[PDB]
């Protein structure tokens, strides 16, 4: 299973809010990307029913 | 921050009854935020794959607005 992508927009604004439970995994030091990665994950894991099941929708998670 | 909440605004593209294991879904969700994102606020056109086949589409925002963002979702197939 993988994941392809690209930006369809880039910047270099780094006015993100901290989290709880940034992720460490993949050799993330928690932090901001750790944060983001930990939202991209229960969103990706949230949309499993979909590819199950089929369907679309908006998901979101707090970064 | 600003951006306090990421969004994801999907479709699909095939039924797959199959399911990632936590490491390949920590291995997706790692590289997007590192790599794509760079801990900058962003738009990320993204198709999940089951090694050959396409399954889902998902746009990945990450903006100053909490709210949806809504849209069309985007892919890289």
């Amino acid at each position: 299973w993988s994941l392809r992508w690209r930006m369809q927009k880039s910047t270099t604004i780094a006015a993100i809010a901290g989290c709880s439970g940034a992720a460490t995994f993949g050799g993330l030091a928690g932090g901001i990307v750790g944060c983001i990665a930990a939202g991209i994950l229960a969103i990706l894991q949230g949309f499993e029913v979909n590819w199950h099941n089929g369907g679309g929708g908006d998901r979101s998670n707090p970064v | 921050g600003e951006a306090t909440t990421i969004w994801g605004v999907g479709a699909d593209e095939a039924i797959d009854k199959g399911t990632p294991s936590k490491n390949d879904l920590q291995n997706m969700s790692a590289d997007l935020a590192k790599n794509g994102f760079k801990g900058h606020q962003g738009v990320a056109c993204s198709t999940v794959k089951d090694g050959n086949k396409d399954v889902y589409m998902i746009k990945f925002s990450l903006a100053g607005g909490s709210n949806d963002p809504g849209g069309s979702p985007c892919s890289d197939d």
